[PDB]
């Protein structure tokens, strides 16, 4: 589907309330296997389980690791801006 | 098979 732009908000407390699956050293993009309920995730109504993350704050995540796409999106605090895609 | 992370 289309690309899409996507603001969550988050406090420092929490979590981003998803799991990912996925990275370049399996050929797959980072993709949305979980949302969990109640958590910023879910509460900004705009990210789906089967969403893959293209990007997060600019910083692009099409060709990361795992690990690595866990470091870089555990380091965003506040308002976050998401980039996916829905195939 | 794949590894899956909660974040």
């Amino acid at each position: 589907g289309p690309i899409r732009k996507v603001l969550l908000l988050k406090e420092d407390h929490e979590g981003l309330g998803i799991s990912i699956t996925g990275g370049k050293e399996h050929g797959v993009p980072i993709l949305i296997s979980e949302i969990h309920p109640g958590q910023p995730a879910d509460r900004c109504g705009g990210l789906h389980v089967g969403d893959a993350i293209l990007a997060v704050n600019g910083v692009n995540l099409r060709d990361t690791k795992h690990k690595e796409a866990v470091t870089i999106l555990s380091q965003q605090r506040g308002e976050i801006e998401f980039e996916v895609v829905y195939v | 098979r794949l590894p899956t992370s909660k974040i």
